[PDB]
Protein backbone atom coordinates (compact mmCIF):
# COMPACT_ATOMS: atom_id res chain seq x y z
CA UNK A 1 0.00 0.00 0.00
CA UNK A 2 0.76 3.53 0.61
CA UNK A 3 -0.36 6.20 3.31
CA UNK A 4 0.32 10.15 3.69
CA UNK A 5 3.04 11.27 6.57
CA UNK A 6 0.69 12.23 9.16
CA UNK A 7 3.39 13.95 11.59
CA UNK A 8 7.25 14.05 10.50
CA UNK A 9 10.17 11.07 11.71
CA UNK A 10 13.37 12.68 12.12
CA UNK A 11 15.83 9.93 12.13
CA UNK A 12 18.93 10.21 14.26
CA UNK A 13 20.21 6.50 13.14
CA UNK A 14 20.48 5.94 9.32
CA UNK A 15 18.27 2.74 9.11
CA UNK A 16 15.02 4.35 10.32
CA UNK A 17 13.07 6.37 7.41
CA UNK A 18 13.79 9.86 7.90
CA UNK A 19 10.17 11.71 6.42
CA UNK A 20 8.39 15.01 6.78
CA UNK A 21 4.42 15.70 7.38
CA UNK A 22 2.59 15.64 3.88
CA UNK A 23 5.36 13.23 2.13
CA UNK A 24 4.12 9.83 0.11
CA UNK A 25 5.35 7.03 2.47
CA UNK A 26 4.94 3.42 0.06
CA UNK A 27 4.73 0.27 1.34
CA UNK A 28 7.26 -2.13 0.28
CA UNK A 29 6.74 -5.31 3.42
CA UNK A 30 4.70 -4.81 6.52
CA UNK A 31 3.93 -8.63 5.98
CA UNK A 32 7.08 -8.84 9.09
CA UNK A 33 5.69 -6.91 11.82
CA UNK A 34 2.63 -4.37 12.42
CA UNK A 35 5.22 -1.95 14.92
CA UNK A 36 7.81 -1.05 12.18
CA UNK A 37 6.66 -1.20 8.20
CA UNK A 38 9.48 -1.52 5.57
CA UNK A 39 8.80 1.22 3.44
CA UNK A 40 9.93 3.73 0.44
CA UNK A 41 9.62 7.20 1.05
CA UNK A 42 11.23 8.40 -3.10
CA UNK A 43 14.73 8.75 -2.98
CA UNK A 44 15.55 6.42 0.33
CA UNK A 45 14.30 3.46 2.12
CA UNK A 46 14.08 2.39 5.51
CA UNK A 47 11.58 1.64 8.93
CA UNK A 48 8.24 3.72 9.91
CA UNK A 49 6.56 3.48 13.34
CA UNK A 50 2.88 2.57 12.24
CA UNK A 51 1.45 5.50 14.28
CA UNK A 52 3.23 8.37 12.40
CA UNK A 53 1.80 7.34 9.15
CA UNK A 54 -2.11 8.24 7.91
CA UNK A 55 -2.03 4.10 7.52
CA UNK A 56 -5.60 3.79 7.70
CA UNK B 1 -0.61 13.05 24.37
CA UNK B 2 1.93 13.06 21.41
CA UNK B 3 2.53 9.93 18.57
CA UNK B 4 4.97 7.13 20.09
CA UNK B 5 7.42 5.29 18.53
CA UNK B 6 7.56 1.61 18.78
CA UNK B 7 10.49 -0.59 20.20
CA UNK B 8 12.42 -1.68 17.10
CA UNK B 9 13.00 -5.16 18.29
CA UNK B 10 15.15 -7.80 19.21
Amino acid sequence: MEAIAKVDFKATADDELSFKRGDILKVLNEESDQNWYKAELNGKDGFIPKNYIEMK
Amino acid sequence: VPPPVPPRRR
